[PDB]
Parts: structure tokens; C-alpha cells; sequence
């Protein structure tokens, strides 16, 4: 479980990225990220 | 030296093709896929699943990497 | 009381969203997976396999419930 932490404290897709480009990836990418955010433990 | 997920920044904000999937080659040809998943989704919109998935489940080590494909589903 | 595939079926013929979920994930939070598929298969009009996929791999059980996802593809 240690590793997800790790993962999230390196590279956090925090909603906070908005400030690029409004790709269609690039929101598909941040609602995985919100969708994976509760598995932090 | 940016080893730590920096050079992924640069990467992701270059926009260019062929790219990252040299960093993500690189990140399974030396035990490093605990960070694959993090330079695949700073990179979603400039990588190819299809070949993705394959190299890293079937390629090389047998990294997960789900969630990337579930967000492509 | 109605646990043995009695809520499935008021679930699928309420027709609504969000609903068929909570059941899917009180499936996984209690070991009661022997009846995840059947749930799977009678709500299959309300539910998303792409999340489903998720929650019942990398959730909190290490489920495969592949016919469901056969009959997705």
C-alpha cells in the first residue's frame, strides 16, 4: 500500500493542472486521478 | 540527474511523439515501474495504449498499469 | 433479510442510477462475491463495467468476473 503513497507524493494529478491546455485526455487523465485518490491509505 | 518524476514534466510539456516512450522503455528495461503509471498519466495525451499496455504486461516485467487502461475504456 | 437475490431484483427494476453500486460495493466490503457476477448480469442496463472493472479488481478485492466483461466486449 506504501507504494501508492509514493506514487501520489511523486507525481499528484492534483485538479490544480486545469492551468494547461483543456484536453479532453488531459480531463480523462485528472478523473482517474480523483477516481484513484481514495485508494490512498 | 531528474530521475524523480522531472524529466516526465518535460516530456508531457514538449507535445511531441516518440518521446516518452523512450522514458518508458528506459523505466522497464531497469526496475523502475512504480513510476510507469505516474508518466503515463502526466503523458496521456501523447502516448498510444494499444503498444503501452503490451510492452509493459507482455513485453517486459509484468507491470498492471490498469488503471491507465481503464481510464482508455 | 432479502439477501439471496431478492434486492437484485428491485434494484434492476427500479431503472435508476447509483443504486445497482452500492450493492455492488457492500458485495466487496463483505465477502459475499459468489453473487457479484449474478448482480453484474441483472443490472446490466444500469451499471458502468468500466468502473465496475476497477472496483472489483483493484478496490479492495482481487476479483475476475470475466463473463461480465465478455459480454461487454
Amino acid at each position: 500500500g506504501t507504494e501508492w503513497e509514493k506514487v501520489a507524493q511523486l507525481c499528484d494529478f492534483n485538479p490544480k493542472s486545469s492551468k494547461q491546455c483543456k484536453d479532453v485526455s488531459r480531463l480523462r487523465s485528472v478523473l482517474m486521478s480523483l477516481k484513484q485518490t481514495p485508494l490512498s491509505r | 540527474d531528474s530521475l524523480y518524476k522531472d524529466a516526465m514534466q518535460y516530456a508531457s510539456e514538449s507535445k511531441d511523439t516518440e518521446l516518452a516512450e523512450e522514458l518508458l522503455q528506459w523505466f522497464l528495461q531497469e526496475e523502475k515501474r512504480e513510476c510507469f503509471g505516474a508518466c503515463l498519466f502526466t503523458c496521456y495525451d501523447l502516448l498510444r495504449p494499444d503498444v503501452v499496455l503490451e510492452t509493459a504486461w507482455r513485453h517486459n516485467i509484468m507491470d498492471f498499469a490498469m488503471p491507465y487502461f481503464i481510464q482508455v475504456m
